[PDB]
């Protein structure tokens, strides 16, 4: 019955930093890392980072790492993504996800937030 | 360059027949026997213990002899190195050199009585037909050749190996030239000199294992032990 | 009646040695006192 | 008859008190002495005519097989160079940590981050994997 | 990253037709023989879900109508049952290094 | 002459066991046991009687 809920949509202004969560559900939340993805088209995804829930330890596409950073507030279970200087380019859909191994050593991208939006 | 080592772990286990020893059905001297019967009892009970105790210690042996997992072994093992000791695919060609180097009477159990009997060469010589005159009874080894041969590969197979902490629970797993590479640095060798001289350091190994071929000779010490275990024990008998 | 039967070798876990700059390890999962 | 056992056991009272002075005030790293599974703590007890030891030891189970590395490198840096202290650097299977490696007890399966306290630099080597992005240390 | 791409960029299947997917990669990603390959579906109105991996071609998201297939630098997708409700675009994912990328994907539906 | 000898193989086949689980499955650094120059592997194969 695993669930992310995925924070409502929002027309932040250019110029000015947006942020983004999701509420993880079903499982214990400090036992993954959330992947965030970025949906430029509908015809194209990019992957923008990831954070251990555990931990806090990150990494990050490179084109975004001096553009965002995250966050994370284990007592309610949530994870966040802020990103400074927001442009009409970045119009996106967005998505949480949670690692997973089906596979020995090869990340899964496992369940996925419904998706959000930010224009 | 190398030594070597024997390490006696058995006595030969035989038993005795306490009342052909003494005398052979005649009945004068059975009924004579009767008397000094129980000195049989104290014999026969004491060989048995005897017995019992080298059986022990092949069990307790072989317990630390055993290794919880290996590497499999296969011809070109350990790269470079020549490693003559790999088996023929088997016991090895060293063991068997040791076995043709010493002078020991042919074995029992299989054909055993049939080669005491005329079904035969007349020119057989063995003490062991002499063993079913005498009402000597040897005793097999418990260890069982085919499994100790399997048992000295299982020591092979926890090569590379004993580095990289205690390695009592974790297994390695890697190239034999590297744990000996590992060896070397562990003896303040520098890890700079090793790498410059890889091929040079396989070629004096290489040299030093060759040596073992002159190594069955009369002037090894070791090798003179293992003969004379061997004599210790015809001796006895004869 | 008693029965004939073969002393029983146990073999240890094979472990496949690999080339190249990594290797296969093993490694225990539980443990017992 | 006597004199013969009394030599033995002579020899015998020789190995309880070795093993008291190794196996008993000691953990021991030999293995051979006390009972086979590593070593940890050990007791002695009284016994008619002798001594009674005692040993408590650990036994490995369920054993897996990973992959792992000799050591891992600066690809920017080929004197930056680390291997893991009383433990092994593996490909990482475990869902919070974000790093491709992670480091793991000798004794059991645990995987872990890599830091400063469960490594040490040690000079280059072929073998050690080249990290182009990141690895904290060294940090640079 | 190693850059993928994959064809047709879109097929139009009759019900129950066989149908394939080719996906290459300008450098392999096999590492140490793990593959690292995934492959992922998505329609309209939905996320992304994960179907197949490279040793999996049964659960980890889809039944095993979807055979995943190839090393090294080429991958494919067979399913000899395509139906209506397979209509979706469909993408080659590489886990093998960060940034972690995935291929522009094609489009399956029915004729 | 049996019981004597026999307890000697005991004796013998105890320092055997050491020797497997000191001087071949460990390097060691003690001299002494093993060959003398320094300690690198060894090896052990069967013999009669030992």
């Amino acid at each position: 019955q695993v669930q992310l809920q995925q924070s409502g949509p929002e027309l932040v202004r250019p110029g000015v930093s947006v942020k983004i969560s999701c509420k993880g559900s079903g499982y214990t939340f400090t036992d993954y890392a959330i992947h965030w993805v970025k949906q430029s088209h509908a015809k194209s995804l990019e992957w923008i980072g990831v954070f251990s829930t555990y931990y806090g330890n990150t990494n990050y596409n490179q084109k975004f790492k001096g553009r965002a950073t995250m966050t994370v507030d284990k007592s309610s279970s949530t994870a966040y993504m802020e990103l400074a200087r927001l442009t009409s380019e970045d119009s996106a859909i967005y998505y949480c996800a949670r690692k997973s191994y089906y596979v020995d050593y090869v990340d899964a991208m496992d369940y996925w937030g419904q998706g959000t939006s930010v224009t | 360059g190398v030594t070597q080592e024997y390490i006696q772990t058995t006595i030969q286990k035989v038993t005795v027949d306490c009342k052909q020893y003494v005398c052979n059905g005649f009945q004068k001297c059975e009924q004579l026997l009767r008397e000094y019967g129980q000195f049989c009892s104290k014999i026969n009970q004491a060989l048995h213990g005897a017995n019992l105790r080298q059986d022990d210690s092949v069990r307790n042996l072989f317990a630390s002899v055993k290794s919880s997992q290996s590497s499999p072994i296969i011809p070109g093992f350990g790269g470079d190195f020549n490693l003559t000791l790999l088996e023929p695919v088997a016991r090895s060609a060293i063991e068997d050199l040791l076995f043709d180097k010493v002078t020991i009477a042919d074995p029992g159990y299989m054909q055993g009585y049939d080669d005491c009997m005329q079904q035969g060469p007349a020119s057989a010589r063995d003490l062991i037909c002499a063993q079913y005159v005498a009402g000597y009874k040897v005793l097999p080894p418990l260890m069982d050749v085919n499994m100790e041969a399997a048992y000295t590969s299982s020591l092979l197979g926890s090569i590379a190996g004993v580095g990289w902490t205690a390695g009592l629970s974790s297994f390695a797993a890697i190239p034999f030239a590297q744990s000996i590479f590992y060896r070397l640095n562990g003896v303040g060798i520098t890890q700079q000199v090793l790498s410059e001289n890889q091929k040079l350091i396989a070629n004096k190994f290489n040299q030093a294992l060759g040596a073992m071929q002159t190594g069955f000779t009369t002037t090894n010490e070791a090798f003179h032990k293992v003969q004379d275990a061997v004599n210790n024990n015809a001796q006895a008998l004869s | 009646e008693m029965r004939l039967a073969s002393i029983a070798f146990n073999h240890p876990i094979q472990v496949d040695q690999l080339n190249s700059s990594y290797f296969k390890l093993s490694i225990p999962t539980n443990f017992s006192f | 008859q006597q004199l013969v056992r009394s030599e033995s056991a002579a020899l015998s009272a020789q190995l309880a008190k070795d093993k008291v002075n190794e196996c008993v005030k000691a953990q021991s790293k030999r293995s051979g002495f006390c009972g086979q599974g590593t070593h940890i703590v050990s007791f002695v007890v009284n016994a008619p005519n002798g001594l009674y030891f005692m040993h408590v030891g650990y036994y490995p189970s369920n054993h897996i097989e990973v992959v792992s590395a000799y050591g891992l490198c600066d690809a920017a840096n080929p004197t930056n160079c680390i291997a893991p202290v009383n433990g092994y650097f593996i490909k990482t299977n475990n869902t919070r940590i974000v790093d491709e490696w992670s480091y793991t007890g000798s004794s059991f399966y645990a995987p872990e981050p890599i830091t400063s306290l469960n490594t040490k630099y040690v000079a280059p080597q072929v073998t050690y994997q080249n990290i182009s992005t990141n690895l904290p240390p060294p940090l640079l | 990253d190693i850059v993928l791409t994959q064809s047709p960029a879109s097929l139009a299947v009759s019900l129950g037709q066989r149908a394939t997917i080719s996906c290459r990669a300008s450098e392999s990603v096999d590492n140490y023989g793990i593959s690292f390959m995934n492959w992922f579906q998505q329609k309209p109105g939905q996320p992304p879900k994960l179907l197949i991996s490279a040793t999996s071609n049964q659960g980890s998201g889809v039944p095993a109508r979807f055979i995943g297939s190839g090393s090294g630098t080429d991958f494919s997708l067979n399913i000899h049952p395509v139906e209506e409700d397979d209509t979706a675009m469909y993408f080659c994912q590489q886990s093998k290094e960060v940034p972690r990328t995935f291929g522009g994907g094609t489009k399956l539906e029915i004729k």
